[PDB]
Order: structure tokens, then sequence, then C-alpha cells
């Protein structure tokens, strides 16, 4: 029960121990730092933390039995600078005292624990990414991580789920008691950087079952996450992103008031060792209020994007004859043709970052018009994808387990420093 | 006015000639003009 014995989190622009053990904790300027307990680390020589444990109690007197727990938000790789990213280890959080301890490092795609006994002798375990996949559910966007330890085996789970394993029976006393210093250190670049969120350290192995509550705790929020993990904005700009056509996105049709569906450009240049497909594309949606900018769920909004000078919103016609039709991308208006109005929505109970986007007859109606998605339409006759309303989706989206790949379900890109392409 | 014009071709986008034509004759446009631009 009273397993935690550091829990570093934010107050009054500041980081504390909340564990109750007092650790000291010294943030240096050079850390920023945010309400959304988040904090990064620079490059700069002040960027960083030094915790100072509590130096009259041992956790591990006997045997080695203590878990960390974090999220982390690691910037996508330069195009220009692979080799570096590939090949430069750099540590992000060391914990050393007479050349034994643990410490946490990063390099290019893979992150890594590493636990040093007092003979020396050094097991590592780590979770690496694929920097290949058309669209990656790690690169920059907040994931959470958990490492355990017993006298066994060395665990990273990452947003509750087992990753890796390493034996670490051979392993001997690790020296537990040395100063937390949150730090890049390594041949970085200049512009290198990594966020994270909720660093916890506990003093037992955690199971995977208590790893997966802190998991959907940690995730819980009242409101919307965009694309990167962040809380969704009133008043800002995003590409969107539709989670059962991730490699399709949404442009304007040419002399049309519709939103023709194409596919992503990839990366264009010439490494074997990445692909993505590009993200800021298609048209810049803007999401407007029908105290605090954050969407939440069930609010009303209007769905907006920029058509070149003008904001245009997006429409549901009233009275479209079959399941599903095309939404109507127009200027703002009144019109009592159309529906304007879209309750923003959560029908995944399990952590996500996709939304959906309801359109309702009206607000203090339970009249359910239909789920903004993707549809195929046949129009030489050819098929066509289309920015859809679809009725199809209201039952859809109420089968438990909820499916993460309807095209009801969308993420909002926004321009993000840790994503260049 | 240029929303009017919008909504016709939206409407001609979804098939519905009917609509289209209805919302041409109320945005404006000549009767046999609007057989054109079907």
């Amino acid at each position: 029960l009273n397993n935690i014995i550091l829990n570093l989190r934010y107050k009054d622009n500041n980081l504390i121990d909340l564990s109750g053990y007092g650790a000291k904790v010294e943030v240096y300027d050079g850390v920023e730092l945010n309400d959304k307990n988040q904090f990064k680390l620079t490059s700069s020589a002040n960027s960083k933390i030094r915790v100072t444990q509590n130096q009259n109690i041992i956790f591990n007197s006997v045997f080695l039995d203590f878990s960390v727990s974090f999220w982390i938000r690691i910037p996508k790789y330069k195009n220009d600078g692979i080799q570096n990213y590939i090949h430069n280890e750099y540590t992000i959080i060391n914990c050393m005292k007479n050349n034994s301890g643990w410490k946490i490092s990063i390099r290019g795609n893979r992150i890594i624990w590493t636990l040093i006994d007092i003979n020396g002798k050094t097991k590592s375990v780590f979770f690496e990414y694929n920097i290949r996949e058309d669209i990656s559910e790690y690169i920059n966007r907040w994931f959470f991580v958990t490492i355990t330890n017993n006298l066994n085996n060395a665990k990273i789970y990452i947003n509750g789920k087992l990753e890796s394993n390493t034996d670490i029976k051979d392993i001997r006393e690790v020296i537990a008691n040395g100063e937390i210093i949150f730090k890049l250190d390594g041949d970085i670049d200049r512009t290198q950087f990594i966020w994270m969120k909720y660093f916890s350290i506990f003093n037992t192995e955690l199971s995977q079952s208590n790893i997966e509550e802190r998991y959907k705790i940690q995730s819980y929020s009242e409101y919307l996450k965009d694309f990167w993990g962040n809380p969704l904005m009133y008043n800002k700009e995003y590409y969107m992103f539709n989670a059962g056509n991730k490699n399709s996105y949404i442009k304007l049709k040419k002399d049309s008031p519709v939103g023709e569906i194409l596919t992503r450009s990839k990366y264009n240049q010439n490494s074997k060792y990445i692909n993505y497909r590009d993200l800021y594309i298609g048209e810049k949606f803007i999401i407007r209020r029908k105290n605090d900018d954050i969407v939440r769920k069930e609010d009303y909004i209007y769905l907006d994007f920029f058509n070149l000078n003008q904001e245009w919103r997006v429409y549901t016609y009233k009275y479209f004859k079959k399941e599903e039709e095309k939404l109507f991308l127009a200027p703002i208006s009144d019109s009592d043709e159309f529906y304007n109005t879209i309750q923003i929505k959560e029908y995944d109970e399990q952590p996500t970052y996709s939304c959906q986007l309801l359109f309702k007859k009206d607000e203090e109606s339970t009249d359910e018009i239909g789920l903004i998605g993707i549809h195929r339409f046949y129009e030489f006759e050819e098929y066509k994808d289309y920015f859809c309303i679809s009725k199809w989706y209201l039952k859809e989206v109420k089968r438990k387990p909820y499916n993460l790949k309807l095209g009801c379900n969308w993420q909002f890109i926004p321009k993000d420093e840790g994503w260049t392409e | 006015d240029m929303f009017c014009a919008l909504k016709i071709k939206f409407f001609l986008e979804i098939g519905d000639e009917d609509a289209a034509r209805k919302a041409a004759k109320k945005c404006g446009y000549s009767e046999e003009q609007a057989e054109r631009i079907i």
C-alpha cells in the first residue's frame, strides 16, 4: 500500500516531492514547467533537476524490489541528423553513488534502463519503437513507461503492456541512495530535448495489473487530447488525422464545397533507416466554442477551417437521403437547410487520443443525426472517398470493446517543434 | 450570394438535381439559366 518513495509533482511553478519522505528537489531555471505536470529538459546547462533523497531510510535493504514510472514525449529524429540520432546515447536521469545505481538513457528510438551493482556488473532492458511506420503511436507522442525490478527480472512496460524483460539474477547490491539527476548528458544536438511527466519511484515490484490501473488513472481527463497527447484546445490550428484511415487526409475539392480525401505524401529523401507519412497536410482546421481554452467531452463546437483567407465551416445537410452523405464545407452562415452544431464526444472507455464528432438536431435534443467520418462514394463512374456524415457510426460507437479503427475516430494535429518534416 | 452559389453546387455534388434547382430559383438565378448550370 504505502509503496511510493518519490512522487515528483507540480505545485506553484515548481516541482516538489509529495511522498512524505521529504526528498529535497531543486529545479534549476533551465527546466520548463507547466501546470499540466509536464517538464522539459533541454541541452542548456542549467536545464536540470537535482533530487537529494532521504539519507536515513533504505527501502531495499535485503533484496531488489522497486519500480519507476513516468510519461515521456521524445521528439522525432531530424531528417538531416539521422546518424547521430541512431548512434548517440544520452542519459536523461541518473541515480548513482560510487559507480553503482541506475540510469535511464535514450539512444534514438530506444529508451534504456540500466542497473549497475557494487561490483560494476551491468544489466539493461529497453524499449525500441519502429522508425519506419507510416504512422507511429510513439514518436513525439506522450506515452507511459513503467520499469520494475525484482530478484530475477527487470521489466519495461509501455502504456500498461509488457514489452521486454531482462534476467538480472546475477546482479548484486545496487546502491540506491544517490542523488537523482534529471539532465540530458551525452553527445546531443543543441536542439535536443525531452518532455516528462509524473515521475515516480515505488519501493516494490509493481504488478502488470497495478501498472495498467495507474495508466488509466493518469490518462484520465475531462478534456480531450490532441494527436500528441496534449489537451485539445479551442482557437488553435489543427490538421486532421483519421484513425480508421491512417494514410488519408482532407482537402477542399477543387471548385466544390466538399472535402475530398487524398493519400498522405511520405518521407521524400533517401535514408534506408526511416519512413513516415507527412502530418502537416490537408486543410487547416480550427475549433470554435459555441475559463480556459480547453475542449471538454460533451462540449458544443463549430468545426471550422481556413480556406485561403476566409474562415469556413463544416456542415451537414439537414435532409440527406441515404445512410451517409458528403459534408458541406462553406462560409459561415445561419442557413436553415444545414446543421452547423457539433458535439465533441469520447466513446472509448480506454485511454486514447481519438475523439468523435456528433451532429445533433439541437443541443437540448437527444436526436442524433450522425457522426463525422469518411465514406467511399460512387459517382466514367468511379469510387472516391469523401469527408462525410454517417448514421452507421451511431450504433458502432456503442459496441464494447470500442473499435479504435472506426472512421469516426479523429485526432487533431497541431504544429509541434518535436515533429519536423 | 456566394454561399447560395456553393449551396447549389453542393446539391449537385450529392445528386438531388431538385434541391439544386430550388436553391437556384431562390438564390436569384434564371429558370432557363438554371438548366445550364445543371
